[PDB]
């Protein structure tokens, strides 16, 4: 279905084998599937086509909301409440977006494990790799803010991590 | 209960899904890591002078 | 004969009248916080040709 | 369960209780019928071996040794009748037993069903009402002034009298109320 | 927010200007209508709260509490109109006035924007409950219960007033939004330790914290049915709401100042669940259940994690509903046998089958049967505590075992076995009591379909 | 779409229709049990088709059809796993439930609340399907708790009986003990793996640590009644015979084994947990089999047989053979449910008598019951070519051909012998000899419901092993090369069990009496485990709950410290202040003292 972007949710080309019967007995699942196709699938298809005909007579659209990019917490003065409010709201929206990205990657990982079958450990190394890097980034972003989190606390965490990295490079270059 | 069930999505969950889809598509197309461990770019962070 | 009903039904409307009055008071209270209407950096916008305010 | 107990058990009652209990446990050990007959005849011989001693001290010591014998040799899983206090169907039907006074709380539509039964119940209630004071008077007459000494109750001595405190004994629900 | 406050205030002239045989009908109908109106507050945003004005606001934590508070008054009116039949018209109207004042104070408490107005209403809620307990209580111990309930709260919360006034002097404001945006850490000083203590104990007393709960088994048992319902369902949640609000100022002092309270609560849940195993009084057992359940909310608030906050909100809502239902169920039997002993009236499933079904459902909900919202809250808090420290799982699992043990003990003792032979005045269940049970239990099951409405702002 | 998903969801959703109609005018009619039985039979017939599709192509799916809630990164959805285990176990459970319901239509005929009984049985079946088909840990927990609550409600069916309530509460306690470990596993898998779904858990755990697997083992031991938490299963025989046949015999008690089977990709990488599972299963299958050989209540004997089979299943899991354990579950269901139906038929025909000591010659009195129970015992004892031969003998062979704890191996072999030992006892004391029941003979097994319900699972217990074992794909490397004496170990030990038990039983006819030995008393009293663990810990807990927690701490010292101390101090201070006799001569002197103190203390240093 075209209801979703197939590059965000990749899927292998779906190779399936040909039915090559080697016995002379009838296949029960074939007859059962024919009965299913002509008895339950066709009425459902008819009902869905009626529903689609009804929908075609009334077509309206809903639009995805787009937000401007406002200055973030680093460009706000210490006690400027309005810039602080806008930056905090933008940070909350970015946090939700990052959570949804992690959800997308997790969905890929789950789908991949089931789809591959018994060879999943070697079959989808890439999904595991993608999830490891995304999880590491999300952890380094939001790991230990706890409740009452804010853009200021994330900024302080980033500043502390940058100081640690700068010191590590300082004593790394001295060797 | 019917009113509560059909409340408009003001918590903005589908909006977050669509924004994340857009960003993942853009970052997968151009070889970006899909997330960086730095929320704010260091070009506008002013750390103290030196370590010591 | 509205006598033997209105004297019994006038208390039955005390609460809905209060709810309507509360809604009206909420709108009037909202009218006092229009300092940043169409002024936020996220929702700053050019007005439509016929409308006067983005929200009331 | 139907008899008012006494203050204590006599020697004969204790010996009979022990005899019945030992026979039951021996039957539990001896599953087959002919073997149980053999060992029950042996048990009867063992009890009759000392039935004629006139010394109460030695008889009581024999009873003590017999109780110790039984407690050492008892079956850990003796046979219990299904409806007995230890049986698998002891209190199975106690949730189906509804007291008779619940019928007074029925709706008039429910009593429209079963009219004859409720007429009989009404005359039963009239009979119960008409006899209470006579029962109380008989009870307060036939007891010693210093309170009753036994739980046993007297019967109806006159002709128009019903036995005192009869209503809840006569109107038991059932063993199988449903 | 005035669209809810003004009708609740108008409930009073309608009550006083009603005819003596129409007070209950009008009160119940208009309370239900106010609850329906308040249902509109569940439409919360994803980022910031609903700032109605400079005085009131609403967030995702206040809305479920407001809906529960508005929904509870009709149930209290339903449960109260049985034992108040012989009252005079003036006394009935005064009782309804006390209940309406309680609702108004709670509604204005859960939406107050500043901490001083919050404190004022949070303590204004004391006088109606105190009057109810000490005037319409049944036994002679209601006076002692009222004294305990009043003085524990006041002694715990006067230092909160002093601390709030000091905070406003040092910071310039006590508006919650300004405080949250202008948050700053506490230095590890003795003065900061005592300012932490003053800002915390006021809510620990009302949770109640283990060792500070002595007032609860008295107040919840001696109060009439409506008083007990409002005490268990809403008044215990004021401490949790206040703590989740006020820990914004407190960090990082909480990282080590919470050790005694965490130890007290995680051992007191075990102690209270064990106390519930040997209780000769049913109402006392239901009261101790509340302490046992609120210790977990104390833990969740104290460990300061989003999962713990969501679990705490869900558990507060679920506990309120379940405790109210259990208190109503116990009152139904008390109004029959006129005693609170548990082993007096037994085998009640044979006599009242639909009440037996209600008892079974309430007991299943109490012991957190999946997928109840009780389970959602408790499991979220358990996971948060496991992340805090893996050894917490021992206490959490033991508490889950003992909770089911005493819940099914209470069910079996009252509803199973053989009915007492001499209690021959057990009339069939009234339509009012069955409707009360249904209106208590249906929202619980319905909230399982949309649990995000009661998971708070961290969702 | 292909029919697999639709049929797999339909066979689960059509089991709930009679639950919805529980308030309509079919629930107040004598037609309701037939309606429920027909619904179950139709559900079995419908579920037979996805099994055929898997048998053809190995088609497997996961179905996440509803999204419940999203907590930050985690997503909780109504997801169903329709893999080999689910599509193979649903038809067997539906077949057994159909047979048990048809039996219940006859055995519960005089029950005033039969409709309620049928509703309850249906509810348990729905919860079991929820447990089995679950794809995430929360859904599987929902099923885990639903089956336990239905066990509680069905064990205490006769709620006027004190022992039924006691047994129900005992089962609840023993299952909460394992629920502790279940919650431990859930919490660990959520914090560490960040998901409750099976697909994610397997992917992120290639070398699983100890804690989650030990929690899973504890939960399985609680549910499957292993040696630590065993005694609740024999006590669960208080409920009606259909409840014991359906729940505590073939479907519920295998839930812990199923849980351990579902997590085999994580248990493959842990050896300590495998060793613990092996030892626990071995000790359980020894102890319950040893307890069964001296029991006189038939239901207790079959319950101990079920517990021994569960121990053998845990042994099979502990040697890294989970598919064999699932196969043994499927085979054991048939003949163990049939054994319970035969025992219930005997109980009904002898006027509620359950002791074998009052059962005599029924070989000719009840020919069909004897035939069915003989076939069930032969299947149970791993008689060659019976449905039990395709699972239990392969289990024994695998245990013989593995790097195994030697004590566990010996205990498993002794349990295999004791199985034949106890089976012989049921036949010897129930069907051979002279009658020992009361003279009023009410024996009658000429009811079509009983006959057909027993006959269906009779045909199953005869042919299901051959039908299934030759139709599932091979997921196991076989033991193709074996010494001849070890290939025939299980048969030899079963034959020795038969002969020794028969000799010791035939010894009972002799006219000789002797007092029991201490080994007999240990075996008959269940090793004194209920005589000690049901009295000491309960007494100590209930006495500390009142003496220490209630009286000493809550009512005495917590009262002493905060409120009573301040009350006493305020009373003393009030008395001290308030007793002045109103004489000016005293407080004017006090005024002078105050005036003097003020000048020096507060005046000479401003
Ligand atoms: C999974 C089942 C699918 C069912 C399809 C839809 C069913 C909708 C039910 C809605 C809730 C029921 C209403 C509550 C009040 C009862 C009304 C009443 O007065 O009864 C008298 C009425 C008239 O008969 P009567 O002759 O007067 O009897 C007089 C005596 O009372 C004698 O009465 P009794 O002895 O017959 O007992 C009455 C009955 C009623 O008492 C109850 O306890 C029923 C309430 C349920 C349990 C309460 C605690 C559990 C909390 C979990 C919350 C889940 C929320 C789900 C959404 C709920 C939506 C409202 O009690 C029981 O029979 C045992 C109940 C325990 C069942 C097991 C529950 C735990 C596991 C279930 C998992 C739940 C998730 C499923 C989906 C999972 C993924 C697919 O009888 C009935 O109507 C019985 C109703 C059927 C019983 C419901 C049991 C299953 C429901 C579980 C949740 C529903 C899930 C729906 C989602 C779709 C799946
Ligand atoms: C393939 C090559 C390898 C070959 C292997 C071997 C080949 C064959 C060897 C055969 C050896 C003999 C097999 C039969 C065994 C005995 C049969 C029997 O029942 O005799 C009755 C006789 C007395 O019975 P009674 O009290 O007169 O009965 C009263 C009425 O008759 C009551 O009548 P009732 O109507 O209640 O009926 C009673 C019922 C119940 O009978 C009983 O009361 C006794 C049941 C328990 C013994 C059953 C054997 C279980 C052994 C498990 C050992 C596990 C380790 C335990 C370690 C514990 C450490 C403390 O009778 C039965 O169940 C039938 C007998 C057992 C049937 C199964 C026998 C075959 C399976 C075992 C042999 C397996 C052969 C193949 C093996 C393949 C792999 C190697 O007791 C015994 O002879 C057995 C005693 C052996 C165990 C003693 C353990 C020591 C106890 C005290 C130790 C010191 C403690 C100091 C204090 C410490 C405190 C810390
Ligand atoms: C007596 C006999 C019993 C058995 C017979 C029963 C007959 C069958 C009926 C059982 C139905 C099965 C339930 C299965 C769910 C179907 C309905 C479901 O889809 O709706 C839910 C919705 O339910 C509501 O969300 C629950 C409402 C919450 C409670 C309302 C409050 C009522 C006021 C009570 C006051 C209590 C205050 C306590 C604090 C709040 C799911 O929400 P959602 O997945 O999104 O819907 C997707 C589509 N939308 C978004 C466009 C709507
Ligand atoms: C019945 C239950 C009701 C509820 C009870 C609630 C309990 C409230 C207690 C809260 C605990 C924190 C209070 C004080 C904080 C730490 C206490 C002390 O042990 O810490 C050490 C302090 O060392 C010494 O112990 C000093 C404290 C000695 C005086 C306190 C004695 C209290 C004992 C009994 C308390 C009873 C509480 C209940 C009153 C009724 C740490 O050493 P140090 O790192 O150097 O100092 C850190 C503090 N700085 C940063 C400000 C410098
Ligand atoms: C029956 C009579 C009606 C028959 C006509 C309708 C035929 C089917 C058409 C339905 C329309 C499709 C539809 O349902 O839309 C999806 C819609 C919800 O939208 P979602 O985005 O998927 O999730 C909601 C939150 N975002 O699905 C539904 O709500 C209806 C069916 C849902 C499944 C049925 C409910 C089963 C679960 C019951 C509750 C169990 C407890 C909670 C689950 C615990 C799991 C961890
Ligand atoms: C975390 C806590 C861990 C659990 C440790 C012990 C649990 C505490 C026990 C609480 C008991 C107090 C209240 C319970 C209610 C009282 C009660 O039920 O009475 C006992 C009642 C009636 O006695 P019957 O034997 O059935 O008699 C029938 C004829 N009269 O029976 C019971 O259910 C008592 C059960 C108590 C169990 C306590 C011991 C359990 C310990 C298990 C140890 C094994 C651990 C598992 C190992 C797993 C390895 C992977
Ligand atoms: C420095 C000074 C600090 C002062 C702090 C005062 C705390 C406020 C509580 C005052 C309670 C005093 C109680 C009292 O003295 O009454 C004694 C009274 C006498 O009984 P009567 O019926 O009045 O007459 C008997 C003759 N027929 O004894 C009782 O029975 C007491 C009954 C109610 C007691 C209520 C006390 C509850 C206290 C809870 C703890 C909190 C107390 C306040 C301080 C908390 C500590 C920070
Ligand atoms: C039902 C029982 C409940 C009783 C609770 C009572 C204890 C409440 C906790 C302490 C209450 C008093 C704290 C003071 C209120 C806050 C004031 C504040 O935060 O400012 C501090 C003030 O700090 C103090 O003055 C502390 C005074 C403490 C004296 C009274 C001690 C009372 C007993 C303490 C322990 C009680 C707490 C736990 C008890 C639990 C109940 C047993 C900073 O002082 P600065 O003027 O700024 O100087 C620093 C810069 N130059």
């Amino acid at each position: 279905p075209d209801s979703w972007d197939k590059d965000v949710y990749p899927e292998p080309p779906r190779r399936t084998p040909a039915p090559a019967p080697q016995t002379s007995l009838p296949n029960p699942v074939t007859y059962l599937t024919k009965i299913f196709d002509l008895l339950v699938d066709r009425p459902v298809t008819l009902a869905r086509e009626f529903i689609e005909q009804q929908h075609a007579k009334n077509r309206y659209y809903y639009y995805h909301r787009e937000f401007r990019r406002v200055p973030d917490i680093t460009e706000c003065e210490e006690k400027d409440i309005l810039c602080m409010f806008e930056a905090e709201m933008q940070w909350r929206r970015d946090y939700k977006v990052d959570q949804e990205i992690v959800n997308i990657i997790q969905e890929r990982l789950k789908a991949c494990q089931q789809r591959e079958g018994e060879s999943y450990r070697q079959n989808c190394a890439k999904e595991l790799e993608q999830f490891t890097q995304v999880s590491k980034a999300f952890q380094d972003r939001y790991s230990d803010l706890g409740a009452h989190y804010s853009a200021r606390k994330c900024l302080a965490k980033q500043k502390q991590r940058m100081l640690a990295e700068r010191k590590a490079a300082k004593e790394a270059a001295a060797a | 209960s019917t009113f509560v069930a059909y409340l408009p999505d003001y918590r903005m969950q589908e909006w977050a899904r669509r924004e994340a889809e857009r960003l993942v598509k853009y970052r997968e197309a151009n070889g970006l890591p899909l997330m960086e461990s730095n929320c704010f770019d260091p070009n506008k962070i002013q750390l103290p002078e030196d370590e010591d | 004969n509205v006598l033997q009903i209105v004297r019994d039904h006038w208390v039955h409307i005390l609460v809905p009248v209060g709810f309507v009055f509360g809604c009206y008071l909420d709108r009037r209270s909202d009218e006092k916080l229009t300092a940043f209407r169409n002024k936020s950096l996220l929702f700053k916008r050019e007005l439509r040709p016929n409308e006067e305010v983005t929200w009331k | 369960a139907f008899s008012a107990p006494a203050a204590y058990l006599t020697h004969q009652q204790k010996v009979l209780r022990l005899y019945k209990r030992a026979l039951r446990h021996l039957e539990s050990w001896c599953v087959h019928r002919d073997k149980y007959r053999y060992f029950a005849c042996l048990m009867r011989a063992r009890f009759d071996e000392h039935k004629n001693e006139k010394d109460m001290v030695k008889a009581t010591q024999l009873l003590r040794q017999a109780e110790e014998e039984f407690w050492y040799g008892q079956h850990p899983q003796p046979y219990i009748f299904p409806e007995s206090p230890g049986g698998t169907s002891y209190e199975r039907y106690e949730c189906y037993k509804v007291p008779e006074w619940c019928l007074d709380d029925w709706h008039p539509s429910e009593k429209a069903m079963y009219p004859d039964y409720f007429a009989k119940r009404e005359q039963w209630k009239r009979l119960r009402r008409e006899s209470w004071e006579r029962e109380v008077k008989q009870l307060q007459e036939e007891t010693p002034p210093g309170g009753p000494r036994t739980e046993a109750l007297p019967p109806a001595r006159k002709e128009g009298d019903l036995p005192p405190l009869w209503w809840h004994i006569v109107t038991r629900p059932r063993e199988r109320p449903m | 927010m005035l669209k809810i406050i003004i009708p609740t205030t108008m409930l009073l002239p309608m009550t006083w200007m009603s005819k003596h045989n129409m007070i209950w009908i009008n009160a119940t109908v208009h309370s239900l209508l106010i609850s329906l109106i308040s249902l509109s507050l569940l439409n919360q945003l994803g980022e910031n709260s609903l700032n109605f004005s400079l005085t009131f606001f609403s967030d995702s934590l206040s809305a479920p509490l407001l809906v529960l508070t508005t929904w509870l008054l009709p149930l209290m009116l339903m449960a109260s109109q049985s034992h108040l039949s012989k009252e005079t018209t003036t006394r009935k109207k005064l009782y309804i006035t006390m209940l309406i004042l309680l609702q108004l104070f709670l509604i204005m408490t859960f939406t107050a924007t500043e901490l001083i107005l919050f404190y004022i209403l949070f303590e204004a809620t004391l006088v109606p409950t105190l009057i109810i307990i000490t005037r319409w209580g049944n036994q002679t111990e209601r006076l002692n219960a009222g004294l305990y309930f009043l003085f524990y709260t006041l002694a715990g919360s006067l230092p909160l007033l002093v601390a709030l006034v000091y905070i406003q002097n040092t910071t310039g404001s006590l508006n919650f939004l300004i405080i949250h945006y202008w948050s700053h850490p506490l230095s590890n000083s003795w003065s900061n330790i005592f300012m932490w203590l003053a800002c915390i104990m006021a809510f620990m007393v009302k949770m109640p914290l283990y060792g500070l709960h002595l007032w609860l088994p008295k107040a919840h048992v001696e109060a009439p049915i409506a008083g007990s319902m409002v005490l268990a369902a809403v008044l215990l949640k004021l401490g949790g709401y206040g703590m989740m609000r006020i820990t914004t100022i407190l960090n990082p002092l909480t990282n080590y100042m919470a050790y005694p309270f965490l130890m007290l609560s995680m051992w007191g849940m075990i102690m209270t669940s064990s106390i519930c195993l040997r209780q000769t009084d049913l109402k006392s057992l239901i009261a101790y259940s509340s302490v046992s359940h609120m210790a977990l909310v104390i833990v969740a608030i104290m460990i300061q994690t989003p999962w713990s906050f969501m679990g705490a909100t869900a558990l507060m809502i679920a506990h309120g509903l379940t405790s109210s239902m259990l208190f109503c169920l116990a009152n139904t039997n008390y109004e029959r046998v006129h005693s609170r002993t548990m082993i007096l009236a037994r085998g009640l499933q044979t006599l009242l089958p639909l009440m037996a079904t209600w008892w079974l459902v309430a007991s299943l909900t109490n012991l957190a049967l999946p997928p109840s919202i009780n389970l959602i809250g408790e499991l979220f808090i358990i996971t948060a505590s496991f992340s805090w420290s893996n050894i917490t799982i021992i206490l959490m699992g033991m508490n889950m075992m003992i909770t089911a043990l005493y819940s099914l003990y209470m069910l079996i003792t009252t509803q199973r076995g053989k009915y007492t032979h001499h209690i021959n005045n057990i009339k069939p269940s009234f339509t009012r009591e069955n409707a009360l049970m249904a209106l208590h239990i249906l929202p619980l099951l319905l909230l399982t379909l949309n649990p995000k409405m009661i998971l708070g702002p961290l969702y | 779409m292909n029919p697999f998903a639709s049929l797999t969801l339909t066979t689960l959703t059509i089991l709930t229709i009679p639950i919805m109609m529980s308030n309509s005018n079919i629930y107040k009619t004598n037609l309701y049990p037939n309606y429920v039985k027909t619904t179950v039979s139709y559900a079995f017939t419908l579920s037979l088709v996805p099994l055929l599709m898997f048998m053809h192509t190995g088609q497997e799916m996961i179905i996440s059809n509803w999204h419940w809630m999203t907590l930050q990164t985690v997503e909780l959805s109504l997801s169903f796993k329709m893999d080999y285990f689910s599509v193979m176990f649903i038809p067997v459970a539906l077949f057994v439930t159909w047979s048990i319901m048809e039996f219940s239509m006859w055995y519960m005929h005089s029950d005033p609340f039969i409709n309620r009984f049928f509703k309850y049985l249906l509810l348990f079946l729905i919860t079991m399907m929820i447990l089995v088909t679950a794809n995430n840990l929360f859904q599987l927990f929902i099923g885990w708790e639903g089956v336990g609550i239905m066990s509680f409600l069905l064990i205490g069916w006769w709620h006027g009986r004190t022992d039924a309530n006691t047994a129900a509460l005992q089962a609840i306690l023993y299952n909460r003990i394992g629920d502790i470990g279940f919650v431990l596993s859930m919490a660990w898998f959520l914090t560490h793996s960040n998901a409750w779904d099976l697909q994610q858990i397997f992917m992120l755990n290639n070398e699983c640590p100890n804690m989650p697997l030990i929690g899973l083992l504890l939960a399985a031991a609680g549910k499957s009644a292993q040696f630590g938490l065993h005694p609740w299963l024999p006590s669960a025989m208080e409920g009606p015979t259909p409840v014991s046949a359906l729940l505590h015999s073939s479907t519920m008690v295998v839930a812990g084994v199923f849980l351990l089977i579902r997590f085999y990709p994580l248990m493959e990488t842990n050896k300590l947990v495998q060793t613990m599972t092996l030892c626990l299963g071995a000790i359980t299958t020894l102890f319950t089999a040893l307890c069964a050989i001296t029991q006189n209540d038939i239901k207790k004997i079959v319950a101990f047989s079920t517990s021994s089979q569960l121990g053998l299943m845990m042994v099979t899991i502990g040697i890294n053979q989970p598919h064999l354990a699932f196969l043994h579950i499927c085979m054991h269901a048939f003949f163990k449910a049939m054994l319970f139906m035969c025992s219930g038929s005997i109980i009904h025909s002898l006027n509620d008598e359950q002791d074998i000591r009052k059962m005599g010659g029924l070989y000719k009195a009840m020919p069909f019951t004897t035939t069915a129970l003989i076939i069930g015992s032969l299947a149970l004892t791993g008689m060659p070519y019976l449905t039990g031969f395709y699972s239990k003998d392969l289990i024994i062979e695998a245990v013989n051909m593995s790097y195994t704890n030697a004590w566990a191996l010996l205990m498993t072999l002794i349990a295999t012998s004791l199985t034949a030992a106890y089976s012989t006892r049921i036949i010897f004391f129930a069907f051979l000899g002279k009658p020992r029941f009361p003279p009023l003979v009410l024996i009658n097994e000429n009811n079509p419901l009983l006959i057909n319900s027993i006959k269906r699972l009779l045909i199953g217990s005869i042919f299901a092993g051959f039908i299934i074992s030759n139709n599932i794909p091979p997921m196991t490397v076989p033991n193709t090369t074996m010494p001849l004496y070890m290939k025939m170990t299980a048969l030899i030990v079963t034959i020795m069990g038969f002969m020794l038990a028969l000799e010791l039983n035939n010894t009972t006819y002799y006219l000789k009496f002797k007092y029991p030995s201490q080994t007999y008393k240990f075996s008959n009293m269940l090793g004194y485990y209920p005589s000690i663990m049901h009295r000491l810990p309960t007494y100590h807990n209930l006495s500390m709950s009142q003496k220490s927690a209630s009286s000493l701490l809550d009512l005495i010292w917590l009262e002493t410290i905060l409120p009573k101390t301040t009350s006493f101090i305020q009373m003393k201070m009030s008395i001290m202040v308030s007793n002045q006799k109103g004489l000016i001569k005293l407080y004017f002197l006090s005024f002078l003292i105050t005036i003097m103190i003020s000048m020096t203390l507060f005046n000479y240093h401003e």
